[PDB]
RNA sequence: GUCUCGUAGAGGGGGGUAGAAUUCCAGGUGUAGCGGUGAAAUGCGUAGAGAUCUGGAGGAAUACCGGUGGCGAAGGCGGCCCCCUGGACGAAGACUGACGCUCAGGUGCGAAAGCGUGGGGAGCAAACAGGAUUAGAUACCCUGGUAGUCCACGCCGUAAACGAUGUCGACUUGGAGGUUGUGCCCUUGAGGCGUGGCUUCCGGAGCUAACGCGUUAAGUCGACCGCCUGGGGAGUACGGCCGCA
RNA sequence: GGUAACCGUAGGGGAACCUGCGGUUGGAUCACCUCC
């Protein structure tokens, strides 16, 4: 994203911005690259190198969130309503 | 012998005739890296200098031209 | 006629065959020599000697139009072929400059083999 | 918002309102609070080589920070206009202003 | 190049394309091919390197 | 793994734009040949060629820089600029606290050639037509020239796709160079001490049948996956799956 | 600062193979008394 996009964000689900390393906070920042790029694709059909590194920020997000199922429903549970995951 | 690395710039200018008509041939070959002894990064610098000054007429392709 | 007197030339250097042409500076073609003009074929037109003696035979159609001072431009990689101008020295033109035209392709057309 | 670094080129018998193209060029910049670190003149000058049966024709070198959206309406300016023969485009690293050697 | 020189006549001078020009320009270019198997033509030029 | 500041780079798309050159078209000059081979011939030629000049249309790749340089998981990527964007590394400092490695099935990418529908067509060029020549042989040689090579949206998923060396770790003397970061010193102008990545070449111990590899291992170990069991028949027959073929 | 061969694929054809496009270096062959 931007400076200004991650130094908003980071506050949002962390802490009193010096954490920026929780597990909460890494999902809110890939999940804002997808939601973001998503509209990169819909017209650039051709482009296959940038997919990689989509397909990676998404396999870092599912085992993120995969190591949060084990370690805590709970705040599992509220981080995928309030961020709109489907699981 | 080289002058970037003596004189330490940081970043070469392309708008500038004076340095980079030093390191053209007579025909407007840009002159290879081993022949002047600049660093490779800077002689990298030089061909987009060459390029980009070459696109604007600043300087010519080759002496064919009249 | 028409006086020139510091007229242009042109030769052309293939592997195969050499022409000669004087121009009257802005593209004007008033005489011309080929190395097959005269009968020659074969291996007898390879050697510059076919161009020396096309050179010289250009000769008798220029000097109707006076010409005293010379200007030539050489194209082609023929070997021997930059011995052709000091005929024209010698033939009394008044060379001051020769230049050199190849035409180098800038990577563009494929170029087609020769024979293996 | 970014640097950017802007030259272009003038037909000669056109030059008498390039006053009037700065003129023009500036305020559509300042338009959106876009800021010009300098302007050059350098007069009338000779090519390299010819372009469109031209030997010399007129320069104009500007350096902006200035936003995208106007970065394309001037783009978009000179494309349509005629009256310029050749453009160029940059980014640059950081807000350069120190004199240039062209002038040197 | 343009050949302009002072008033000796024929000081030859056509000899230095030896600096200014590669000499395998027009016969590896404009007809034929080239560049292929290029590593083997490349190791040679400092294989002989020797003291 | 994440964050702050930076660096390098033909990483991938989308759109413009510039010069060099092969063609074709239009108009001047000018004459008898041009082209191609060892000769040649076919072929172009005066209701006007090549050669030269001016102008114009269209296509492809970007000379020079350009290197046993760079990027990428691999295939592969090279004019310049704008927009979008993947990855790597350096400096300190902070944060999460085992979130890791591998991976049967599966999914995706995958040079060129080849198909399906529609465009474009300069050069090159399988098949094919003509001429010629050796050698019973055509083929090689030379004129023309169709698919194709270029662009759109899909199939095909094959190569000596090789570094003939699967991925991930820790541990074991040296030497020379390249490329790119960065600390200490008054920098006594391009210079000295030190520390990181990625790379090319000698060579010790060790290993291998040998050639050789040798901190980027084919050395001493561990975790997982794939594969092999004499040569030909044969990566072939019959089936299943995939594919319009 | 000599030469080739093997791959993938498409068109043509048998002592035997050609070209079009891309790729690799594994760029070279032999060790035959009775007589034909």
């Amino acid at each position: 994203l931007s400076t200004e996009a991650t130094a908003k964000i980071v506050s949002e689900f962390g802490r009193d911005a010096n954490d920026t390393g929780s597990t909460e906070v890494q999902v809110a920042l890939l999940t804002a690259q997808i939601n973001h790029l998503q509209g990169h694709f819909a017209e650039h059909k051709k482009d296959h190198h940038s997919r990689r590194g989509l397909l990676r920020m998404v396999s870092q997000r599912r085992k993120l969130l995969d190591y949060l199922k084990r370690k805590d429903v709970a705040r599992y549970t509220q981080l995928i309503e309030r961020l709109g995951l489907r699981r | 012998f080289c002058r970037f690395t003596a004189e330490g710039v940081q970043e070469i200018d392309y708008k500038d005739i004076a340095t980079l008509k030093n390191y053209i041939t007579e025909s407007g070959k840009i002159v290879p890296s081993r022949i002047t002894g600049t660093r490779a990064k800077y002689q990298r610098q030089l061909a987009r200098a060459i390029k980009r000054a070459r696109y604007l007429s600043l300087l010519p392709y080759t002496d064919r031209h009249q | 006629r028409k006086q020139v007197s510091d007229g242009v030339a042109h030769i052309h250097a293939s592997f195969n065959n050499t022409i000669v042409t004087i121009t009257d500076r802005q593209g004007n073609a008033l005489g011309w020599a080929t190395a097959g003009g005269s009968g020659f074929r074969g291996s007898r037109k390879s050697t510059p000697f076919a161009a020396q003696v096309a050179a010289e035979r250009c000769a008798d159609a220029v000097k109707e139009y006076g010409i005293k001072n010379l200007e030539v431009m050489v194209k082609g990689p023929g070997p021997g072929r930059e011995s052709t101008i000091r005929a024209l020295n010698a033939a009394g033109f008044r060379i001051t400059n020769i230049t050199d035209v190849t035409p180098i392709p800038h990577n563009g057309c494929r170029p087609p083999k020769k024979r293996r | 918002m970014r640097h950017y670094e802007i030259v272009f080129m003038v037909h000669p018998d056109q030059s008498e309102q390039v006053p009037g193209m700065i003129e023009r060029y500036t305020a559509a910049i300042t338009g959106a609070e876009g800021k010009i670190h300098r302007l050059e003149d350098w007069g009338r000058r000779q090519l390299a080589y010819p372009i469109n049966k031209l030997h010399k024709a007129h320069y104009v070198l500007m350096n902006v920070e200035a936003p995208q959206e106007v970065i394309d309406e001037l783009e978009t300016t000179f494309r349509f206009n005629d009256a310029v023969i050749r453009s160029m485009v940059m980014r640059t690293k950081h807000a350069v202003t120190e004199a240039s050697p062209m002038v040197k | 190049i343009k050949v302009r020189e002072n008033e000796p006549f024929d000081v030859a001078l056509r000899r230095f394309k030896r600096s200014c020009e590669k000499a395998g320009v027009l016969a590896e270019v404009r007809r034929r091919e080239f560049y292929e198997k290029p590593t083997t033509e490349r190791k040679r030029a400092k294989a002989s390197a020797v003291k």
